[PDB]
């Protein structure tokens, strides 16, 4: 029983601390201080430095859908890095209700889906959570808890043809609101009236998509916005996304992917 | 003396967003508080509201307080009068007018832009027969929504004695409207009548000939 | 908050008559500073925006000719058209413009007057495509009719009415009424004519 | 009893005409139609097209005065020209309450005011008929009915010294409200409790006067806009403001500055 | 709209003693889509902007050391400090951030403790300036005593009280204690003090 | 991690309008929610408002909501606290803070700056006596509005023993503070005393010798 020095400088007092720590039985080992196999080594692994989440393949694009039916996409299995918070390209709007985006990299998360669609220039803030309007009542609702990030952009140069850009469209008459991340993507003839007209679209029977007007001589108001909303949600079995962490070897302490493991 | 002019006639569906713009030309434009003034069809004026371009100091009518929003751009001189969501019963002509200062007439009038709410129904045209025992021959149109309906006679070639009558809705909605021409019993046998039927909403365009039985 | 009132709504006058037309103000409108009734006279024309007429209910503006003449005080004003022309028909609304929110009045319709005219009628059954639609309408039609005094009455063994605005040419008028149904006469009865006229059609 | 011809074009139907025109008894007469000297000329004279009203004296000035004291003018004896409305130099505003500047020119007023100080930028509003702040509190009311013209622009580069202009003052603390166009230019020591201080400046006792900030990299909202409040009354004796308007020669129909009356 | 409360407000412990402070919401502050808890703990120095400590209420921000702890669920949290140091004496305040308005905790203060000591007093009579003005203010000063348990008695025959902050060097604080009025005696009870103490001057 | 740099100290009469500034220098300021806190004296926080920056979503709270106007400037990175009439109430220390999303703690805090608003009035320093029979000495600071007095012993040459003890606030509203040293009987014959009290709003720089009666 010789050997016992001061680990650490905290002045305690009267305050038994347990401690792990090297001391003569130099081994590790654990002591209880008054004022069994113990692990030898701690390992970490994460996934490889590469194969990143294609962000590129829902930020830059060709064609973005229309908002009535919008495309939503599932990325897992890959580092994210969230560099995109950088304005590297234009950057109207970054909202990331309910989770830091700056401290967001340190956690592990659980297939972040990507919603991705194209909006008129008001209309932007409609996509948030507790909105009242068109677009969040018969096209695209976000739940009243939200746990994810707005993006929206401007492009006036590739939606903005002399002639009109009509193909991008939106519902308007609908039944009833939409339940949260519900798409609804019909061309039935909305019977506004008691007239059973049977899709012949005459007096009191309205078609529910209408086009956009897109002109490039027009004002900031009505222009097109591209947006992306992110999702984050956590679950179960979080082996999926998680932000960039160097490794060690493998041979004990272990951290996996933050009874049975597949190293990653 | 600085002329308005108006943007134009747009034609909505219930439910959108509209901006209507009233611009101003012309010289000594430094004083003029811009008014709003909407006439429904038939109907007398009733004033909707005033600002002063620039400043931007906007008063408003009761009745409209918050219906409709009033803003004004100084650089280009323009005033902007936007519905939200406009409804169905917003068909009607709007007109702004300038004045030079408040509390007084308002004296340089825009020509004004019509707009109209509906969904278009075309127009069913039937031919009444003149009476077999001058005479009286036309086309009545029906079920035509909403208006205008032109009817012009012969291409125009004939232009005396033909009365047109205002549409007057009925219980469907439809408006009917009825033109008849007064022939004397000489020409009845020669002259071909063709009523030319244009609705232009519903993009239908007709020549319907009128014959006796 | 200061509603105006007219009178009277339609008013006919000949060729060369006067016209008076009054307007009444809820509250006396003088500016105390310049002891100058605030409230103007604007003519409209069918199918055009309307001209400022008169201002301070007593000026006129460039251009006007002396015909029309603008009086009164207190809350009274009246507009006096000296000798009509064929130019005058139109409609007439006084303004005040003390303080926002500025009131219109309801307008005043001035069209002129001609001798009595008896309506030649018309009588047209529906055609063989009215039958096949399921709603037969048959028309019956005055023409050439002054004054607007009269009624159409059908006869069997639901019903509207269009009336057209005055002929420019000859103050004459054309009334249709029609009659829409899932021995049929037209008979009518207007002031100048001395009996009742009758058309029926087996 | 020959000769009467048709004056006019409009067309009468019995209505008696009682009208002024040229028959023969060709000389001047007045007649009655059927369906004492009489005034053989008329001549008009307003006042020689020179001395105008010194306009500049007053928009360009080397000095404004301060706001608590305002400069008050009276011009009249002149033919006013109104060219001022077009904006020839800067001019931020143009209200005219009350009467049209467009049409003003045809008529004859008396004695126009002008009154003219010198105010902060976000406060041009409140020189207005119906407004409550400082400025419309104790420094300078207008009354309810007003019938006159603000104009103020501003002049960054003359009132904006780097070290900053101070010598522009207001007065902040008053016993009550002014009666309109009252100016009270006073330095007491504002009792603000029952502190007898008998002018010493201390605790609970200020002095009314405080000067403005100006600096020439400020923002907009406190920039030193140049006022001028024109004021238009109509008494008696008419014979003074005269908008331009040519005149004939002197001998009748007369027509003097818009019994006794002094030729201009 | 979701008031939080803070116990204890002030708490004394020794150096090298654990302490524990504890936070209760009104309601639940935990979302249900990432089960947790939102909830943070700010520290701040006399005379600095707070520091973040603790958020997530679980978590610590990078630099913290580790003798912070946070524990807690459902509505009720805590703060523990394993071992207190020299460097820890400052406010505490509890904030949840689940909805708008966030509200702020009470604070609590965390100071050292010392073994009691024995105040030396002082009594400072009026100087001749005072008597001129018309206020004689007489004070008595209490020097270098802990705890601050104790109560100033002044004797003839109206007062305000200021105590000092603790000294950083050794936790002895100081209480002025002075009377204004326009045998003059200072008599002080003090918890280690056996007797009440007196000071008189003639 | 973007640091914030606030305006700096005013002090204002009652009745004026006042504008604070918040500056955000950094990378990454794309997405921080600024808001801002005001500590009375020797008080708890008490949150206030949160603007983002752009597109000028302001959330308020009930007690401040409309007494106070924050407005966001985003071309150069700033957020404005404007009052149009602040009150005799207003003497406190503002901190502006910036989240980094909706439902985050505030990580980052500006310096923050100090508002006063009063009328001042000098400071009367009369020096104590120590009693003839360690001994204490000391001069007493009365009348002085508002805080602070800078009390200076011996322009700083004595620093030990010497207590200061925070103004306390009288009926008549002028603070009054007392600062005493302990000086040994061996001491008390040589070496001079001279009390340096500074009051910066008042002006008022005074040296006054500390004599033994
Ligand atoms: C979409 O394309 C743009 C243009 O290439 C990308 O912007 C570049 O991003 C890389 C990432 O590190 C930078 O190194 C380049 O300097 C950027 N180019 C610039 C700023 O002109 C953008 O990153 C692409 N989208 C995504 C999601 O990566
Ligand atoms: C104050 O000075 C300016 C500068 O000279 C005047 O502006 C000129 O006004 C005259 C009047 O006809 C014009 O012909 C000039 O062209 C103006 N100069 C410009 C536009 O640079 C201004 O008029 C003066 N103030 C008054 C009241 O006359």
């Amino acid at each position: 029983t010789r050997g016992v020095y001061y680990p650490d400088k905290v002045f305690r007092s009267s305050v038994l601390h347990s401690t792990q720590d090297l001391f003569l039985p130099l081994q590790p080992r654990t002591f209880l201080l008054k004022y069994r196999v113990q692990p030898t080594e701690s390992i970490v692994r994460f996934p490889n430095i590469t194969n990143l989440c294609p962000f590129g393949e829902v930020f830059n694009a060709t064609r973005f859908a229309s908002v009535y039916a919008w495309n939503r996409k599932r990325i897992s299995n890959c580092v994210a890095d969230y560099s995109v918070l950088y304005n590297s390209a234009s950057f109207s709007t970054f909202k990331c209700y309910g989770v830091s985006p700056t401290k967001l990299n340190d956690l592990c998360f659980t297939n972040v889906y990507a919603d991705s669609f194209v909006i008129r220039g008001d209309e932007v803030r409609q996509i948030a959570p507790g909105q009242t309007g068109k677009i969040a009542d018969y096209n695209y609702k976000l739940p009243d808890d939200f746990t994810g990030c707005v993006i929206a952009w401007n492009s006036n140069n590739l939606d903005s043809k002399v002639g009109g850009n009509y193909n991008y469209l939106y519902r308007l008459f609908r039944k009833s609101n939409l339940k949260p991340f519900e798409r609804d993507i019909s061309t039935e003839i909305y019977q506004a009236g008691s007239t059973p007209c049977n899709g012949v679209e005459g007096f009191n029977c309205y078609f529910p998509l209408q086009s956009y007007g897109f002109q490039p001589t027009n004002g900031v108001g009505y222009q097109p916005y591209r947006v992306v909303v992110l999702s984050f949600e956590l679950l179960h079995a979080p082996a999926t996304v998680c932000g960039p962490k160097k490794s060690t070897n493998l041979v004990v302490n272990f951290n996996f992917n933050g009874d049975a493991v597949r190293d990653p | 003396q600085m002329q308005l002019v108006q943007s134009g006639t747009e034609v909505k569906k219930p439910g959108e967003s509209l901006k209507i713009s009233c611009k101003g030309s012309g010289y000594g434009f430094i004083t003029y508080w811009i008014g709003w003034v909407r006439q429904m069809p038939g109907k007398g004026l009733e004033w909707m509201g005033i600002i002063y371009p620039g400043d931007s100091e906007t008063r408003y009518s009761p009745s409209f307080q918050g219906q409709v929003t009033i803003s004004a751009d100084k650089s280009i001189n323009t005033a902007y009068l936007q519905w939200s969501s406009l409804k169905a019963s917003d068909t009607a002509i709007y007109y702004c007018a300038g004045g030079s200062g408040i509390s007084t007439p308002m004296d340089v009038w825009g020509q004004g832009t019509t707009v109209t709410v509906a969904s278009t129904k075309g127009p069913s045209v039937f031919p009444l027969a003149p009476s077999s025992k001058t005479a009286a021959l036309g086309c009545l149109v029906k079920d035509y929504f909403p208006e205008p309906v032109t009817v012009s006679w012969n291409s125009g070639a004939l232009t005396s004695g033909v009365h047109t009558f205002p549409a007057v809705l009925q219980s469907s909605g439809l408006y009917s409207l009825s033109s008849v021409v007064t022939v004397p019993s000489s020409s009845l046998g020669t002259q071909t009548y063709i009523c030319n039927v244009n609705h232009k909403p519903s993009n239908t365009k007709v020549d319907k000939k009128v014959e006796p039985k | 908050d200061i509603q105006l009132t007219q009178s009277p709504d339609s008013l006919a006058v000949s060729l060369g008559e006067r016209a008076t037309i009054n307007c009444k103000s809820s509250q006396s409108v003088l500016y105390s500073s310049i002891n100058k009734n605030y409230l103007a006279w604007y003519q409209q024309k069918p199918g055009q925006p309307p001209k400022l007429l008169i201002y301070w209910a007593s000026t006129r503006e460039s251009g006007v000719p002396d015909r029309f003449s603008g009086s009164g005080s207190g809350t009274d004003f009246t507009l006096t058209i000296s000798s009509l022309q064929a130019e005058d028909v139109a409609v007439y609304y006084c303004q005040q413009y003390y303080s926002t929110p500025y009131t219109f009045g309801q307008g005043t319709k001035v069209e002129i007057k001609r001798t009595v005219a008896a309506p030649s009628v018309f009588i047209f059954p529906p055609s063989d495509e009215q039958l096949k639609s399921g709603t037969a309408s048959v028309v019956c039609l005055l023409n050439n009719f002054y004054p607007r005094e009269a009624k159409v009455q059908w006869k069997v063994d639901n019903s509207q009415e269009s009336v057209t605005e005055q002929d420019s040419k000859d103050s004459t008028y054309s009334l249709s009424s029609t009659l829409t149904l899932s021995v049929y006469a037209c008979e009518v009865t207007h002031q100048g004519l001395s009996s009742p006229v009758t058309k029926s059609f087996n």
